[PDB]
Order: structure tokens, then sequence, then C-alpha cells
RNA sequence: CGGUCCGGCCGGGAACUCAAAGGAGACUGCCAGUGAUAAACUGGAGGAAGGUGGGGAUGACGUCAAGUCAUCAUGGCCCUUACGACCAGGGCUACACACGUGCUACAAUGGCGCAUACAAAGAGAAGCGACCUCGCGAGAGCAAGCGGACCUCAUAAAGUGCGUCGUAGUCCGGAUUGGAGUCUGCAACUCGACUCCAUGAAGUCGGAAUCGCUAGUAAUCGUGGAUCAGAAUGCCACGGUG
């Protein structure tokens, strides 16, 4: 049947929000454009600077984007030479005073958006999406997660009748709320149409 | 010192005083008839002092908010025989056989989502 | 006279928190403090379709509520004023400074 | 009711006389949930009906009950294709129920100018059992010593 | 939705803000005050004569991202669908699945 | 219908009718003014009221007035 | 009882009795005894000649029965001689306000037929 | 309690109603019967709550090449001085009919007139808009408070008390149409809502057949909201009686 999405049902739970500002209903919706149009800048310019997360609060009249990446080095550049570039379009697009936080992503293989774009990367070089979703998997679980399933549909292999295949193991509890699933999405755009990608990543209890 | 016993039915919160001497009656700076147009509303807050006797034998000052008629009357009969134990403790045994120490738990059922009520379900159609 | 500060956030435990921070730095520095008064959340609840075409039925139901706090600083001392005003909060919590 | 056996609702007795019977009977007669109106018109065609009767509002309701009051009925039931009618004894509590439920629908088919004048001269012709609702227990009857062979 | 169709909405914003907001707004005020002019204002006649794009009911209630003028909330600036694509992600603040 | 204070007209449309006074009735007036209500400066004249592909051509008389043009151009076939 | 356009009242109370007219209903009819000094809820008995004429000469102010019906019939006519669409509409017997024709429009057309 | 313009309204009181953060509590735990001494069920005690206490959220592997290339994204194909683009007017609202979902009815458990008791949950600055005044009215003019447990939308209606109608196509029922208007909007002819006056269709309980609902449910009675310049009998949500 049709699954609830396992972030978005763990919000409040065990599952931060990647938007903690708070506003009125007067500019709710101009925050909201504003959250979606600098995202947008971030992810295209840092596509190969490895994002996973992206958290927009907003000071009073200011803006402090923190920028989860598995690769700090190329984001923050020659002593800040890359997150002043960033910063000062930031500020741009947002209207008010920008300020950029990098925040390190220790384990990749953990992190369930840099599973999924590993995986999109992958499809996109010709590569076989059984061993592409195999080395997802056992990389996952020799570095301590408790359970691991990574999903991809559509024409597999460049093939005419779409399927979907999937891979799983450990233990993966959709059910328990309590429980650590780290949940994301990403799209192959292959020379032969649109492989999406699901991969939920189960780091324990409480 | 008045003898204190908070009750509640439904939408309706009710909060009643024990003082003894005479068989007096004021709901919301209102008398017993004034306030309730229907007799099985007034009887059901003559319900505690039946088991428990009194004629002229102790006064209550009651105020009631939220809800309606039934909701109102229901919460008052709740709040007395929380406010008959405050004086006694005895009294236990002769109000939970007749069931007003028990909050009635029953809340109207929220409206559901494809439903045209808490529980109607559009009328179905096969061709 | 008197401040009135009024805290509004999405999140309780970062709004009462903020709120804690208020008072012990009021009550600290030598104030008479009225609160942490609860003020009454607003619920704004939606109903949005779940399905892209069609399917009436089939629909996601969210709420985004609003938490209000109340803190009532009678004693409007320099040292109290000077704490407050130097005081870093949660970025997610809108602080009301009534006079 | 398949695998969940439930007992029965007890309902609070008659704010007037005390009588759980009578509380059956006025939420036969309600409609649309209202109470206040539903007892207004029993109490006005019992208040109508003991006094054109020789009083006793207790026992000239029971008078009138004793003659609609069913002592066997027939349940539907295919066995080989066919639909068969077996007769079987109803219980006091029922017989007392569908005895009250032919007298409210059979006031309501009647052509008088109130509910309340309706309910009073259905309760005198069925004291004296002459009526629709007595009818109804006949028709019921009738029913029951036909099928008879397949009791 | 298409992007002439989305065009065709920048032009409804833009001319919304420069005549009826501080030009046309003063001759409709002026088309209902009974104590002055009841024959000859000509006010209701060069309304006409100002841009159709200009009145602000012309405008439509579009998705900010995608363009949908249909299933549209003003609280967040976007349509039921991505609505629902920022909610589960976190994109939309405080807001969360309820039940009650 | 409307409000009544002052009735509706085109600026375009009232200054044809305007044209068409002095300088003498011509052929008909082609007009897509639908909306536009008849004024008794307007009795004797012919206004093509467009029906959405064609103009009607209707001759104005005097219980004309205060309705507006678009009533005596048909939009919708019927057969 | 018999006033102004031959009809004659029952007696029933004087305010649902001026309604038997053709062109006063509810708020003629109180207009009607609030001018002449009559009560509302008063039958025919009782009330005299002389309270009768009272309101004959009341209620011939406004257009009633025959004299009605044809000032009503006049303005239908108006409209289908005019050319204009509510007049094609009373020609064509469907509804002039602009209520669907899709579906009910049954009060207008009269019943069905196959 | 002190003071009364008899209004929590003002000093005050933190008792209570409530508001909202944390915490306790219910687990067949106890007792008895049934049952393979088991599981479990039944009944009872205590308890605000008893056997997943009430409601929701939560929808396994998969099934129907089921729905959506018109939310968006996209392999391929097709148009590219046109299948693109701008504009006015029209159409999506047509009407011999047929089916599905609803609203309102056919009435005295009801219609009408006056008097009157009791809610819950929401919305609001390009906004909700009081009070006052004008109009029979929809509204209009003037103009406080409020970004809101403070102010406003907003009088809850069923119900109750009295009076009337008295089984009548009616003081039921409101369709349809004529006349005059109100507001929003550049603009209400096609094709808006609402008001005032008049009109007063069908329908007196629905064939074959068929649907919902197991308790604060059905039935009924009002209230709010999203979209929205304006446009709800739909939808989403709320309590009253029951
Ligand atoms: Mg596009
Ligand atoms: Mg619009
Ligand atoms: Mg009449
Ligand atoms: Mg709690
Ligand atoms: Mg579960
Ligand atoms: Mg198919
Ligand atoms: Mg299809
Ligand atoms: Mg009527
Ligand atoms: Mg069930």
């Amino acid at each position: 049947g049709q699954k609830v999405h396992p972030n978005g049902i763990r919000l409040g739970i065990v599952k931060p929000w990647n938007s903690t500002w708070f506003a009125n209903t007067k500019e709710f919706a101009d925050n909201l454009d504003s959250d979606f149009k600098v995202r947008q800048y971030l992810t295209k310019e840092l596509a190969k600077a490895s994002v996973s997360r992206i958290v927009i609060e907003r000071p009073a009249k200011s803006i402090r984007v923190t920028i989860h990446t598995a690769r700090p080095g190329i984001v923050i550049g020659k002593k800040g030479e890359d997150v002043e570039k960033l910063r000062k379009v930031v500020a741009d697009i947002a209207g008010v005073p920008a300020q950029i936080n990098i925040a390190e992503v220790r384990k990749p293989e953990l992190d369930a958006k840099l599973v999924a774009d590993s995986i999109t990367s992958q499809l996109e070089r010709r590569v076989m999406f059984r061993r592409a979703m195999k080395r997802a998997v056992q990389n996952a679980m020799r570095l301590g997660a408790k359970g691991i399933k990574v999903e991809v549909s559509g024409r597999l292999g460049g093939a005419e009748i779409a399927r979907t295949e999937w891979y799983r193991e450990g233990r993966v509890p959709l059910h328990t709320l309590r429980a650590d699933i780290d949940y994301n999405t990403s799209e192959a755009h292959t020379t032969y149409g649109v492989i999406g990608v699901k991969v939920w990543i189960f780091k324990g209890e409480i | 010192n008045q003898y204190y016993g908070t009750g509640r039915r439904k939408s309706s919160a009710a909060r009643v005083f024990i003082k003894p001497g005479n068989g007096k009656i004021v709901i919301n700076q209102r008398s017993l008839e004034q306030y309730f147009g229907r007799e099985t509303a007034r009887m059901v807050v003559r319900q505690p002092l039946e088991l428990v006797d009194m004629v002229e034998k102790l006064d209550l000052y009651i105020t009631v908010k939220g809800g309606g008629i039934s909701g109102q009357a229901g919460a008052i009969r709740h709040g007395i025989t929380r406010a008959l134990m405050e004086y006694d403790e005895s009294l236990r045994s002769e109000l939970r056989k007749a069931g007003f120490v028990t909050r009635d738990a029953r809340q109207v059922e929220r409206k559901k989502v494809g439903l045209r009520k808490a529980r109607r379900r559009p009328q179905f159609s096969k061709r | 006279q008197r401040i009135r500060i009024r805290l509004k956030a999405f999140d309780h435990r970062l709004i009462d928190q903020a709120t804690a921070e208020i008072v012990e730095t009021a009550k600290r520095t030598g104030a008479q403090v009225r609160g942490p008064i609860p003020l009454p959340t607003r619920k704004e609840r939606f109903t949005v379709l779940i399905s892209p075409h069609v399917n009436k039925d089939a629909r996601d139901q969210y709420e985004i509520r609003t938490h209000l706090r109340l803190v009532d600083i009678v004693e409007p001392t320099e040292k109290t004023v000077d704490a407050l005003m130097r005081l870093d909060l949660a970025a997610g919590v809108d602080v009301q400074i009534s006079l | 009711p398949r695998r969940r056996v439930i007992g029965q609702r007890k309902i609070l007795p008659d704010p007037k006389f005390g009588s759980e019977l009578l509380a059956k009977f006025v939420n036969i007669l309600m409609v649309d949930g209202k109470k206040s109106t539903a007892e207004s018109i029993v109490y006005s065609a019992l208040e109508t009906l003991a006094q054109r009767s020789g009083k006793s509002e207790l026992e000239a309701f029971e008078v009138a009950l004793e003659n609609v009051r069913p002592t066997v009925e027939v349940k539907s039931r295919r066995v080989g294709g066919s639909t068969y009618q077996v007769p079987v004894e109803v219980r006091p509590v029922r017989r007392n129920a569908l005895a009250m439920r032919w007298i409210v629908e059979a006031a309501r088919k009647r052509g008088d100018k109130s509910m309340a004048l309706r309910l009073a001269n259905e309760l005198s012709d069925a004291a004296e059992n002459k009526g629709t609702a007595v009818k109804k227990r006949e028709d019921v009857h009738r029913m029951a010593e036909a099928n008879k062979a397949f009791a | 939705a298409k992007q002439s169709m989305k065009a065709r909405e920048v032009k409804r914003v833009a001319l919304a803000d420069k005549y009826f907001a501080k030009r046309a707004e003063l001759k409709a005020i002026i088309s209902d005050v009974n104590a002055s002019d009841e024959d000859r204002w000509n006010a209701v006649l060069k309304l006409q004569t100002l841009p159709r794009d200009s009145s602000p009911s012309r405008q439509r209630n579009r998705c900010r991202q995608t363009g949908r003028p249909h299933g549209f909330l003003r609280k967040f600036g976007l349509s039921r669908i991505k609505v629902r694509e920022a909610a589960m992600r976190g994109e939309i603040p405080g807001l969360k699945k309820a039940s009650w | 219908r409307s409000l009544k204070k002052g009735p509706f007209i085109d600026l375009h449309l009232l200054k044809k009718v305007e044209k068409a006074v002095e300088s003498g009735d011509k052929k008909p007036l082609r007009t897509w003014s639908r909306r536009s209500t008849i004024f008794p400066n307007m009795i004797g004249l012919t206004i093509a009221v467009h029906n959405g592909r064609q103009h009607v051509p209707v001759f104005v008389t005097d219980e004309m007035v205060g309705h507006k043009l678009g009533e005596f151009a048909p939009t919708r076939t019927y057969r | 009882a018999r006033i102004a356009g031959i009809n004659i009242p029952d007696h029933k109370h004087a305010v649902i009795a001026l309604t038997s007219i053709y062109g006063v209903g509810k708020t003629r009819s109180k207009a009607i005894l609030a001018a002449a000094g009559i009560a509302e809820d008063v039958k025919i008995s009782e009330l005299s000649e002389g309270q009768i004429d009272t309101l004959r000469d009341e209620v011939a102010k406004f257009v009633v029965e025959g004299d009605l019906r044809r000032e009503i019939s006049m303005s239908i006519k108006r409209l289908m001689d005019l050319g204009c669409y509510r007049g094609l509409r009373h020609r064509r017997g469907l509804p002039v306000r602009g209520q669907r024709t899709k579906t009910n429009a049954r009060t207008r057309k009269g019943p069905r037929k196959p």
C-alpha cells in the first residue's frame, strides 16, 4: 500500500525540522519561498560538494543557513574563499543579512541523502544498479547501521518494462515512532528516463 | 470553611460549595427553577440529595459554564457528590451504587475526512 | 512602571526553556517577576489532498501550534533591564516588549 | 454479534413515575433526539387516557400493553434455496419492546388532530383490543400457527 | 502552468501597484463621495482608460514554485502537493501531522 | 442589477454615438461593447453588437433604453 | 364578504382573508389593516359594512386582480417584442433568470416526455 | 474579605473555573467461576477510567501494465513567421433526455408572532470592524477597539413560556416569473450573491430496487473555517439535544 513519509511522521518525536524559524501569516509565505530559493542556489552550486542537509533559522531580521556536508573543505575553500562568495548572494536572495555555518558529516555512508545521491550519481556514470545498491547496503552495515533498505524504481538498466527492485539488511521498523529512521530521495536522470532512489537507515531506538 | 467539589460532563464545568442549614439552590446568581426550564434537569441535581438525606439540612452555592441543559445539569450532579464526600468520606459507598461518583467520559466524536459526520458515511453507489 | 514580555514559538520545549532564562535573569538581578503565564495555543489546522489527481477522501491533516508565554517584570531596575537586553535567546522564539 | 456476545444498555427510569418500561416507551416515540417534546406527548396522552378510562395511569398502560404483547413470531431461514419461516417463542423483554413499537407506529398512521390524541386513542383501542396495533399481533399470530410444522 | 501564464501574473502585479494602489483608489473613493460632484466627475470613464491588468481582482493566486492556479493556500504560498512535499521534509516550521 | 450611482458605458462606444449624431446616420456601428447600458441618445442608430463570431446589427428603439446591448445578440446557437 | 376584485373572502382571520386577493401578500395585508384601524386576529363576523368599505378604499391604492394580471402580462410581452434574451426565453418556455437546463428546469419546461 | 454607579467593576485574593508545561494512573494487578492446574473468557471489588477505557495518527510482501506526462519532473515523438505569443468578445453555465450524489419539502413531534435559558471550535491590518445615525430591508455614512484568553465577526439554533392556526394543497411547501433595489468589481446581458413588494409550480411521504449507522453513534439543531474582490445546499471542522 501507500506508506507515510518516515521523516515527516517522526517530526517532533525523534526527528528535527529543516526550518526552525518563526513567522506570522504576513511573512510566512515570503520566508518559505526565500527558503526554497536559498536551498535551490546552494544545491546547484555545492552539487559536487556532497550537501546532505540544509537548516534555515531566522534570528530577528537575519538568515542563518547551516550547510550539513561530507566535504567541508571544498565548501569553505582557501581560508573562507568560497564561504564569502556564497554568503554574499544568500544575503541578496533573502534580503536580510546572511551568516553561513558548516556542519561536518562524519560517516557519510550513514546519511540517507548522501547514500541516495551516491546511487543517483553512479547510475548516471552507467554503473550496474544491483552493484550500486549492494555497495550502499554493505558500506552502511559495516559502519554500524542497525538496518538499511535501498529501493530503485523505473526502467532499470535501460529496460522497456519498468521495475521496482530493493535490497534490505538488518532491522527496519517503520512503525516504531521511537526508532531513528533517516529517510531521503534522489532522482537519476538517465539517457532512458528518470530512476527514483529511496533509502531507509535504522540507527537505533529512542 | 466551605465544602468544595468539582463536577463536569461533556463541555460543561460546575463548581459546588456546601454550607449547613436550609434547602437553598443558587445557580449563577439565579434560582434552580429560573435557570432550568425542564423538570428532568431539575430532578438530576436533586438525585444526590435522596440517598444522602437533605430537606433543609444544607445549602449549595453552584456556578456552571459551558455545554447545554443536560450537560450543565449532569455536571452539577457530579459536583454535589464530590462536595458530599469532602464533608464525610463515608458517603462513598452510597454514591458509587447510584453511579454519581463516575465522570461520564462520553464526549462528541470528531468529524472524520471522507465521512458526512463522525460515523455517517456518504451514500454508496454500485453503478 | 512594568515591562511586559510576550513570547511566541512553534516548539513548546524551546519557549519555556527561553522563558526560564528570562524569569531567572530577572529574579537573580533583583526584580519582582510575575508569571510564567501560559496563554492559550492557537492551533492553525490545515487539510490538503494527498493525491495529485482525483481521490477526494484521501487527505493529509496538519497543524501549527503557536505557543504563548507572558512574563511580567514589575521592577524596571537598571541591573535587570541591562541583564535582559544582553540575553542570547533561541532564534525560533519571538519576543514582544510592551512598555 | 458474530463473535462479540453483548448485553443490554440499562436506561434511566421515567422522571415522573420512575418506570423503566415508560423510559423505553418515550424513546420509541422520540424523534430527531427531542426527549423534551417526546415525554410531553407521552404524559399528555397518559393524562387524557387515564381520565377517560378511570384513573390508574400505570395500570391503564398495562391493560393496553397486554393485548398487543405477542407470544410467538416467525424467523426467516433459507435452508435449501427455499425460505422457511420458523416459529420461535419471543423473550419477555422483546415481548414488551414489540408491543410498545406497534402502539407508536399505529398512532403515527392515525388521522387525529395531535400525537397526544393519536396515542391516547390508540391506547384506548388497544385496551379494548380493536385497532391497528392489536391487528399487527394478530397477523404475527396467523403467520406462526400456519408454519407450526417447521417448529 | 505555462511560462507565458506565469509572466502574465508578473504583469498583473507590476500594474497593480503602479495604478490601483496610489492613483485608481483615489478616483474610486471620489466616485463614492456623495457630498462632492453628483453628475460631472468623468472618474468612472477615466478608470476604463487605465490598463485592465492593473485591477487587483484580476490577479490569480498561483503556487509560487510550479505555477498551479488551483489548490492554493495563502499561509504557505504553495499548492496542496508542494505543501505536502515541503511539510514531510520539515521545510515548513512547526507544521506536523495532527491528530485529535 | 447595478448601483444607481451612474449607469455604465464604454468611452470608445460613447464617442462613436457622439460622432454618429453630428455627422449623421452611417452603416452599422461595429462594436464589441455588450456591457454598455443603452442611453436615449442611441434611439434610431444601428449598433452591430458581437455575439462571439459575427456582429448582430440591432436597430435601437425607445423601449431598448436601460437594457444591455448584449441582450439583442444571441451568443449560443440552438436548433 | 366581497373586496375589490370580485373575490369572496372566507370567514377566517383578517390578515389571511385579505391575502386571497391577487396583489396582496403578507406585508400588504398587515399595512392595509394598520391604515384602516382594524385588528389582525379578528374574523369576518362582527366586521360590519362600515369596516368593509374602509378596507376596500385602502386596497384600491395598489394595482390588484385583473388590473395587475394585465400589467404583469404586458411587461412579459414587452420583453418578447423587444427581441432581448429575457424575452426569447419567455417565448421558448425555459428558465429566464439563468438557471441550468442540462437537468432540473421542470417548472418552466413542464412534465417530461420520452 | 473592604467599597459600591450593583457591572469582577476596583483594592485585593491565589481558593476555585480555566489556560499549558511536567508528572502519577490500569498491568487481567487482586478475588471468584469456567477452562487441559495453560492461554483466555465471564462476573465482581477498588477506581475518574477495566479488560487494545473512548477517538485519531500509523496501511506489511504484494494485487488491479488501477489513477495522475494538465501540479511538478522526465526518455521518446510532434509544432517551431506555429500546436508558440498578445488582445477584445464569446464558451466552459447550451438542453429532447438518462443516471449518480445532495439540499428543501410534503406539515400539528409542525407553521407563525412575541418573550427567553444553555455552547464549542475557529478567523482577523490591502483585515475583523463595535457604538451612533439613516433606510421596512440588503446596506450606507460617520467612526472606537484590536495583529488579539483584552477588541471584533456574533443575536447560537433546537429547547422552554404564552397566544394563534385546527387536518384544509392549508397561516404547509417554497419553485417559477413580474416590478424595484443593494454590494463587490474596469465591468454583474450571456452568467454573482443578497434584499424589498407581488406571484404561490410540483409535492398529502415515493414502484421494482437500494444505502448509512452498534453510543455520546444514528437522528436532528445551530456555529466556524479553507479557497475567495465577489460567489457554498459542496467540502473540512465544532458543539447542543439525544
Ligand atoms: Mg513549464
Ligand atoms: Mg480570482
Ligand atoms: Mg397572495
Ligand atoms: Mg498532561
Ligand atoms: Mg500499530
Ligand atoms: Mg491503463
Ligand atoms: Mg486513464
Ligand atoms: Mg410559509
Ligand atoms: Mg464497528
